[PDB]
Order: C-alpha cells, then structure tokens, then sequence
C-alpha cells in the first residue's frame, strides 16, 4: 500500500506492511492488572521460525506464550516468573505477487486444545508434544484440518478473532489479543492462553512456473508484560 | 398463625420455574470477576458473525477441507448457475452447519434477515464478472441467467475487488419453502498469461441486527 | 428427510445401456430438479446427468449426450440413469442427489449418497 | 426485538445432570450399599454439556433440585412407613464418603438436607464456588481434571427394613445468573 | 477480605451432638423402655466438642433440630397408624425423669413439643441460659461437672401396638449469636 | 386464607440454614454479659500471633522439648542450609503443627502473607552472621549459599540483636508445590573465651493482616 | 418462618377460582396483537343485530 | 502421604557391606533429596548419608564417606544405604526421611521413620 513505517521496539525493527487493516479481540486492549514489570527488555518484536507455504501444505499453528519461550529477555521473566501475564501482537506477513493466487487464514484461540475426545482425559499428548517452541507444528489430513485439530467443523474458525490474508489483497496479519484466562496472572511456563494457527483457505497456485511455494512470517510482540516472585538466578 | 390458603400448584416442581431458594454456603468467598474480554449477552451476536458455508458436500467433498471450495472450472456458458443455494438455513445441510444455523437448531422460529459475503479467490491479475440473485420465496430457481438477472441481481466485479456483499431482505421459520441464492458467470474468468485456469471462491453468511428468534427446543443423543 | 439410495451399477462390454436407479427416502422427492455425479479414481465427481423438478428437462454432459439417459420416478421416487453404450471412461464411481441444478456438485442438492461404481468391461 | 433469547433465558432451564440410586436392605449388600455418591460435573449428560460448551468461560449460581420416587424391589406385600434421605452437598476438596458410616458423614461444615419422601422436591444452591474468576469449560495445558463444584451424597436416613426399599435421585441443575467469555464453535458430533 | 472466617460463621454449621433411641413396644422391655433421657453436652460427639474448644469462654443462643426417622423391628407384615413423640427440653436443675409415667412428665412448667413423624424435623431454640455471663468450656480448680444446658426426653406419645416401632432423634445444635473469651491451644489429638 | 403456593425446599432440613425458630422460654432472665477480656471476632486475629515453629522431628526429638531447639552445632561450612523448610503451611508436617497451620486445616483455601521471626538463643557474649532465604514458588530448594544469597535474603547479626524478622509475600492454597525458607551460616558463630559451643534458636511464623481464608471443612475422628 | 395458619379451602381446586399461577415459559416472545376489525367485548352486543326469525316450520 | 519404611539393619562382622533401605509410602517419593541418620545409645541422630530428589547427588558424613553409598530407587520408593565396611561406630540406631538437605536433622524432612538397629560385631 506504500508509505510503511517502522517501529522500533529499542532493538527490533520493523517496516510493515503500511497499516492496511488490524484486529483487536473483542474491541479489547492490554492494560495492566489492576510485580515485575520489565517493559521494553521484554516488549519488542521478536521473530519466529519463518515457515514455508506449499501447495500440499495444511496449515500451522503455535502457542502462547510456548512459542516464546526461547525468546530472551521475554523468556528470562517466563522462566524466572512463578506468577505472570500478558499480551501479544500477532504480525504475520507473507508476501507473494500478482502471479499467486491464495487465501490464509489465521485465528486466535484463547485455548487452544488439539484432538482427543477422550475428554475423560485431555492433555494426555506430552508436555514436549504440547509445547512445540518457535519451530511450530503443523495440520493433519492429530491435528485434524478441517475439525480445526479439535473435532470441530473449521466452517466456524471464525469465531474466534481473525484476518484473512487474500493474496489479491494485503500481504499482512495483524493480531492485538490482551490477557484472556480466569486467572488474573498465571504459570507461564505450564499454561498456555492464546493458540495462533494458520490454515490454507484457498490453496497455493502459482503462474507457470516461479516459487515452488512461499514463505510466511511470525514475529510477535509481548504487550504490557508483569510478573510475582523472582525465583532463583539459575544460570 | 395467619390466615392462609393453599391453592394448586403447591407441591409440584416446574422445570422453568422462577422461586427463591435456601443457599448451601452462607456467608461464602465468592470470587468476584474480572474484565476477561468475550463478554456475551445473547445468542444473536453470534449469529452476526460471517461463517463459511460449505457449499460442496460431493461424496468426496463432503467431511474434508473441499467443502469450502467452490472451483471456478473450466466448462462453457452452461446457464445452470456457477453454485445454487435454498434459503432454508435450517431445513437445508450448506445452511445448517453454519455458526449462524448451528442456533437456529435451538428455537423453531427465527426473523429477520441475513447476509451474503463472497472471497474471490483468484489472482490479482484474474478478472470477470459474476452475478449474485436472490429470488424471494414463491419464486423457483431462475434456471438461465437471463431468469436470475430480471429479479434482484448484483453484478461483482474480481478484477475490481475480492469482496462482495448482497444482503437477504424478508424471511421467517416452522422447522416448508423460502428463497434462493445464486451465483452466475455474468461474464467469465479472465486469465493473465500462464496462469492455472481453476481458482475458488469462499462464501460468508451473517445475520443482520433485526434478525432474532423464538420458541426455545433443542436435540442431544 | 429424503435420504438417497443408489443401485443400477457395474461391470458390462463397452457399448451396453445400464440403467442406474436412486431411491428418494423423503417426501419432498418432488423436491427439486435432479442427477447422477461420476468421480474416476481420484479425479473429481463431474455433472453427468440431469432431470428436472417434475422429471421433464433433459440435460447432460458433453461426452454423454446421445446415448445416457435420465428419468426420475414420481410414484416410486428413484431416478433412471441409463448409460446407453457404456465406454471406458464410463468406468467411474456414480453419486446421486442433485435437485436444484446440474453442471457441478459445487452445488445441487448436497444431502448426497453414497455411491456405487460401474466397470465398463468388454475385453475377453 | 431480543429477549428469551439472551444469555440469562438460554440456561434458564432445569436439564437433569444425573440419576443416582439408593436402597434401604436388611440384606448384606455393599454394591449399592445404601450410600451414592456422585462428582459434581455436567460433563455425564449431553443436553446441559453442548449448551455450556458453546464458551471457553463462565460464572453461575449452582442451583439444584432432587425429586425422589421409590418402590419395594421383592415381590412381597411388605410394608414400609415414610422415609428421609440426607442430601450432602459436598464443597469442592473435603474428605470423600465411602461407608455411610464415617466421621464425614457427621461433618459439622457440609451443608445437607433432610428430605423427606412424598412431598415438594429437594432444593438448594451454591453461588459461584470458582477457585478463579471463571468456570473454564476447556483448559489447555496440563495441570482432564475440569473444575470440580464437588460430590453429592445422598443415603437411607432410617435404618434397616425387613422390606428393601429402592429409591432414585433425580438431580437437575439451573446456572441461575451466568455469565460467558469467548466462544468457540459447538461440538459438531457426540461425546 | 475476612467475612466467612469470622466467629458468627466459624459456628453457623447444624452438627449432630446425639442420636437416642425410642420404641413402642406391646412387650414389656424396660431397658430401652419408651422414654430416651440424655444430659443436654457436646462433650459426647468430636466435631463440634473441638471447635468450642478453641476459647476458654463463651455465650451462645442454643438451638436444636430434631429430625425423626422409624421402622418396624420384627420381621412381621404388621402396621402402624402414624405416631407423635414429645419432645421434653429440661432446664438446667429439675426433677430428671424414669419412668416416662412419672408427674414431671407433665411439667406444666418445661418446654415440650409434640412432632408427628412424616413431616419438617423439630426445631426450638433456648437462650443464653448461663448461671454465670459466659459458658466455660474450661473450669479449673474445684466445685467434671460442666455447665448443663439441661437434659432431653422423648418418648412415644401414642400407646402400645401389637407391631412394635423403634425410632431416633438424630440431635443437631447451631449456636446462633456465639462470643468466645480467651483462646487456648486446641486439644492436639482425641479424646 | 390468603392464597399462597408451596414451593420445592418446604419441609426440607438446610443444616446451614438462617431461619426464626420459636424460643422454648419465653421471657426468661438471661444473665447479661461483662467486659471479660480475650474478646474475638474472626479466627485469623488468632493465626497473626508468633507460633514456635517445631522444626526438629527427628526419631527421638520428634514429640519432645527439642523438637523447637534447632542446635548450632560444630560442623564445617557444608552450604546444605543450617535449616531447611517448606512453605505447604498445612501440607508440611512442620507449619501444619502451627497455631497459625491449625485454622489451615479447617479451610480448604487460605491466601495473603505469613512471617518468620527467629530468637536467637545464644550468649550476650557470642557473635555472628545468618542468613534467612525465601525462594518464592517455582524455585527450589537454594542448595549452596550462593544460590539463595542470590535471591532475597536476609543477613542477621547475632551480635547486634536476638530478633530477625523477614516478612514473606504472595502465596496461594488447595489441600501441590509452594516456596522454601532457608538458615544459612553467613559468616559462624563467635564464641568468646570458654563458651559451650552448641547453643539454638527460636522461630515463630505468625500471619499478615492480608493472610484471610475461604471454604470451610474438618476432620475429627 | 412466619407463622401462618392453614384454613378450609387448602388443597381444593375451584372450577372457576382466580388465582395466580406458576407460567411454563419464561420470557416468551409474545406476538402483539392487531387491530382486526371484529373486536367484541360482549355476546349481547350480537343479540343487537337483526336475525331472520324461521317462522315456518311445518 | 509418603510415610517411610525403614529395612536392612542389623548384626555383621566389622568390615562387611549392609546395604539399608527405606519404603515411601507415598506419590511424591520424587519429593525432595534423602538421607539417612544414626543415633548412637542416648547420643544425636547425625547426618550420615543423602541423594537428591532425581537420586543423583551423594552426601557423607566425615567418617563414612569412601564406603557408605545411598541410592533411592524411582520406581521402587526405597533408598539404599550402603555402609561398605561396617565398623564398631557404625553400631548405631538407623533412620530415614530426608528429603530437602543433609547434615542435620534440624530440619530436611520431618516425617520420619521409625527405626532399625546395626549392631557391627566382628568378635568371636
């Protein structure tokens, strides 16, 4: 759209897409909890695996804090914070030409759950294959696509908050989701609030022959970060 | 004591009563909220949401990512419209698996009106020309487009947006005939060069303010 | 509900005429138009055939017009698919519940059946 | 023009949550031993379990209601006079009752209630006994282990007649004042 | 936030503090003879005796619940019209009775209730009725003999039945308006 | 009669109700009350009182005059702490013990603050330096001085004072991990001339006025 | 609870009481009515109207 | 709960290898650290050995360290207390139940055991 801005978070860069529409959840904003409070340290962008967009592909899907976790300073509170939360804004960017024709769809689930109708018990997946870091994981023809992973019709993924990137129109996501949970602040390293995933609506074409496929991009900012309790310095 | 009278209804439980009732635990802790956003009051907020009807419930196409689909294919200027669709969005399958029919299986009536939203999804250098109708009830599916096109019609431009809205006037519930929605290739597709002749489209429906219901039923096995 | 059950198809030399039946559990059989869908093995379920709401409008793909032959039953529901000369393209997996339509399944009359499949067979 | 349809009239309603069973024996019979105790979930039925799992959170006044009908199992003209059964309401993390005999069954905190049978239904309630701001109908992570609002317990208060009698405990639950935060698309199939 | 946690709520709980046992027999059983007598104590039952415990002083409105269950003792197909059972509140210092014929037994002075089974329990409530300003829990030096709030009496009020009828007054105290001076550390074990 | 209704709870017997019952003396002489002192309103005021910790249950000074006295004896400096302690005020067989731990077992949740104050029982004459340590939750056991020296911590001067208090913060119950409270030798201890080499130390824990509790139950046998 | 005295008439149902009753469906969208033109208050108002009198009934 | 057991003691020739172990009645058997404490006739329980919480740490008093060994088992409760080469000091009452530390009893983990006696005789 032009004239694109950047926002520099004291060390991260950004250069956007220009502003071309965003998203708040529920018309809500972060704002603090009415602590360690480490702010610009733990509030700049950060960018994710950058993941590649195949033909064949079903989609992704991250977690939230998880995702970050190996996020330095961000990371370091997480870690050495019994008590904590936060908020996220979700920029996910992926530019292709005039040449690709496709639609991405990404949505931001406050819980996020994948699979089992053993509601009996849930969870049971292990906490590694629960909680799969900055590399991210990815839908399954389990993760069932079309059931969202969770056994429900996808057609209504757009209940929870969301953009869709149409190829034909912005190259750009951008997701504001404050602290959601019923807990006012929470273990960050055992919980997670919001699940960010990223499905196919519209399959991948392109022209002739060009990119086999394209990439699309995470970089997510922590928004109005506190914590209770510095633990032990473990280094 | 003071003079009372008791007079029928006295004894019998009703389901869906509204009385007083001794509490459990006097005095208790209860937590108080907080501002957790995702505060609802009604159902019908729910239903003003756009959901993604999935037209193509083929043999093959029905239960997989497909549903959602509906290919602009290579064939001729066969006038038996690009999708078709029954206004019965309770008593018709495309309509209710929607979020927007998912509650209109919990009343028997609903009123109001509703909204067709349309994603082209083709290229930037893709272009045409399709056609939105809607013939109220009584009216049969206009077969030709010519049938279609007489009546209420809205002409969508691909090469000028991806984005196309044609709201329903006019409807009402006894969960037995409605309307019709239809989609026509006013012109057809154009292709820029080498591009895959095989694009889709994803359809979003979403009440409108005045649409609401009435007569609380359900279904659970 | 009208719920469709598909019978008629198999194995025959190509060059035959198997008629394909798709009874109508539901009243409203009288629903709309209707028609019979061919999918060969992982390619998709194209328009072949197609009758109208009554069982009076003739309408058929560009291979099979000339010889297939479709006919619904009023009185007893099911609709006739009659594939006069059957060829080995023929050789696809048959669907049914199509009232409101022809050309593509990317509408019709969704509540679908569930499918039987026809092998045009003539070489011994 | 929107009102039955508001949250506040979407759960207005008295949907069973469990049918529980009790027996009086002079018998030895420990199976049904004349105790029932049951997990206060909503998670057992269908009808009241989907329309709450339309959200992610919630807060509701837990109010139930126990009607309880009984008979004489053994074809005998055996007799019994009225009866009483003890309702406890068991707030959530408490010592569980097994033997209708125990300490807890005394317990001098658990609310209870004394019924007794052919008369006006049970009924009582329990404000929002959340050990956080809201009910999560779903909680991703690991600690399922839903809420828990608690165990009802409910026993043959009279002692041991010759004649065995076999009672029901049908108990129904109205979320009086509820309150929902995000939704989620409902539960396509069954559970 | 303290509320639930405060004195007027640490007691505000319906604990048992005895069960006695009537009958009404056509047979001559003198022991467990129609009338029940228990001196009015908490110290028999645990829970609620613990609790009190916690002060060394105390003044409380005494309230008390009876609910009553029966049955039939012998393995006999005989009946039984429904019955009554006087409940017979003694004050601190009377004559106690035996014999449930005896003319304390008609009292014309102490509070006595008549119940008829199949009903709402019975439910009275005495006063702080303390021979000094405050009930004792403790007492040292000499004059153990507590305080006495009295004795109960029940017996069955109807007459002698070919089909002999055995009941319980299952006894519940809540001290309404309770003050406590002077805690102590409470008892560490059992009694 | 005045028509009335008879609703579900009638005849129904509520353990914890709040209902006017009729009083079996009427008019009756009841002693009034005197300013006795030890007055109470809330069982809390009572858990905000220094309670004496008895760390030491071991075999023999397990339900003993010892079971308070926790010796500084002639070791070397093995950083393992002079005293360990886990903060589980009722799931901790040390707090559970406790004035304070007592009022924790007939609640299901308690929720605020608590505070350790330590006496120690030495001569006027001995001299040295502690360390008291608080790993909130999360963090484990600080096994090497350092380790818990890093965090908040405490340096306590025997020569200067016989009273350290370290206050601690936020906590939460439902009777599973909480905090530790450790005693480190800063420095050692200074014993002047011919001075018996082992002498102890006193710990009292009492509440904060935050410290409150939800959800009452028992245990009695 | 208030003291309050049970009198004859408990119990029995009157053909034609008026009491109040308990209502099976709680907030109900009740249609509003319109204004139909036949709208009576009363059946004399019907007896005011001529009615061709059937005198021969042989 | 985790309520400790306490096996292996007993009678052996000064200069053996007794190894003792210790049940945990309990889930959090994982809990905390371990140990082992010997009180002489009338004299202290000392701190004589400790593993971690994991079982990977080992502790020894001054005099025991060389030969004594401790290793609690995770799958089965038990920790085992190796006194390599019993001798005439070792001739003390044994216990167990330390999970968080070592050296002293003035504090690691309160719930205790009971007891079991070594008595090292060599002399015949």
């Amino acid at each position: 759209s032009d004239r694109v801005l950047q926002l520099t978070l004291g060390n991260s860069t950004i250069t956007t897409q220009e502003a071309a529409n965003s998203v708040v959840a529920y018309g809500r904003w972060p704002e603090y909890l009415r602590p360690t409070e480490p702010d610009v340290a733990a509030c700049r962008f950060y960018t994710l695996d950058t993941v590649s967009w195949t033909k064949e592909s079903r989609g992704w899907w991250w977690k939230l804090p998880d995702a970050l976790r190996d996020m330095g300073l961000f990371g370091q509170n997480m870690y050495y914070h019994y008590l904590g939360r936060s908020g996220y804004t979700v920029h996910v960017q992926c530019n292709a030409s005039k040449f690709h024709q496709g639609a991405l769809g990404v949505f931001a689930v406050p819980e996020m759950c994948l699979a089992g109708d053993s509601n009996t018990t849930t969870m049971h997946t292990s906490y590694q294959n629960a909680n799969p870091g900055e590399k991210g994981g990815t839908f399954t023809g389990c993760p069932v696509d079309y059931l969202l992973g969770n056994g429900t019709l996808l057609g209504n993924a757009f209940v929870f908050p969301h953009q869709i990137i149409n190829l034909r129109t912005n190259n750009c996501a951008t997701l504001v989701l404050p602290y959601v949970n019923s807990l006012s602040i929470d273990s960050m390293v055992k919980h997670n609030n919001w699940g960010i995933a990223i499905l196919p609506l519209a399959p991948l074409n392109f022209a002739s022959e060009s990119s086999p496929e394209i990439p699309i991009t995470l970089t997510i900012a922590p928004m109005c970060c506190e914590f209770n309790g510095l633990r032990n310095i473990t280094l | 004591g003071l003079p009372v009278m008791n007079t029928p209804g006295s004894n019998q439980y009703l389901t869906a009563d509204n009385f007083q009732s001794p509490c459990a635990l006097p005095e208790f802790d209860v937590t108080p909220p907080i501002d957790i956003p995702g505060e609802v009051k009604n159902m019908m907020e729910l239903a003003e949401i756009d959901t993604m009807i999935p037209f193509d419930l083929s043999a093959t196409k029905k239960n997989t990512m497909e549903m959602y689909r509906v290919r602009l294919s290579d064939k001729p200027h066969t006038d038996d419209p690009i999708l078709c669709l029954s206004l019965s969005p309770a008593s018709d399958p495309r309509l209710s698996h929607t979020m927007l029919g998912e509650i209109l299986n919990y009343y028997t009536h609903w009123a109001g009106s509703l909204k067709f939203t349309f994603l082209f999804c083709g290229s930037m250098m893709a272009t045409g020309k399709l056609l939105v109708s809607y013939a109220p009830p009584g009216a049969d599916p206009p077969k030709k487009r010519k049938e279609a096109m007489l009546g209420t019609h809205v002409i969508w431009d691909i090469g000028l947006q991806s984005s196309c809205t044609m709201v329903v006037p006019w409807i009402s519930n006894t969960t037995t005939e409605g309307g019709y929605i239809s989609v026509f290739y006013q012109t057809r597709i154009v292709v820029p060069l080498s591009t895959p002749r095989e694009m889709d489209i994803l359809g979003f429906v979403s009440a409108c303010n005045d649409f609401s219901v009435r007569l609380l039923r359900d279904t659970t096995h | 509900q009208v719920q469709l059950q598909e019978s008629g198809g198999g194995s025959v030399q190509t060059g035959g005429s198997l008629t394909l039946s798709c009874a109508a559990s539901g009243y409203a059989v009288s629903l709309y138009s209707m028609g019979w869908f061919r999918q060969a093995p992982g390619k998709e379920l194209e328009g072949v055939a197609g009758i109208s709401s009554s069982g009076v409008d003739t309408t058929y793909a560009d291979s099979v017009k000339g010889r297939f032959t479709i006919s619904r039953d009023n009185a007893k529901d099911t609709m006739y698919l009659q594939m006069n000369s059957p060829k080995p393209e023929d050789t696809a997996i048959y669907r049914c519940a199509a009232g409101f339509g022809l050309s593509l399944s990317r509408y019709t009359y969704a509540h679908w059946g569930q499918g039987t499949q026809v092998t045009v067979s003539s070489h011994h | 023009s929107r009102s039955e349809s508001s949250i506040e009239s979407f759960f207005a309603r008295g949907a069973c949550v469990t049918i529980m069973t009790v027996d009086n024996p002079a018998s030895t019979t420990n199976k049904d031993k004349l105790f029932a105790v049951w997990k206060i979930t909503y998670k057992d039925t269908v009808q009241l379990r989907r329309k709450l799992e339309f959200f992610t959170y919630s807060r509701f006044d837990m109010e139930l209601t126990f009607v309880v009908t009984a008979n004489f199992t053994e074809t005998n003209n055996g007799h019994a006079l009225n009866q009483v059964y003890q309702i406890m309401y068991v707030p959530p993390g408490a010592p569980v009752p097994e033997k209708w005999d125990d300490y807890t069954w005394q317990t001098s905190s658990n609310p209870s209630i004394f019924y007794t049978y052919g008369t006006a239904p049970a009924r009582i309630s329990v404000p929002y006994v959340g050990i956080s701001n809201a009910y999560s109908h779903f909680y991703d992570g690991f600690s399922a282990s839903l809420n828990d609002f608690g165990i009802l317990a409910v026993r043959v208060v009279n002692d041991h007649n010759p004649t065995k009698v076999t009672s029901k405990i049908r108990v129904y639950l109205k979320p009086k004042h509820i309150r929902v935060w995000c939704p989620r698309p409902p539960r396509a199939v069954a559970y």
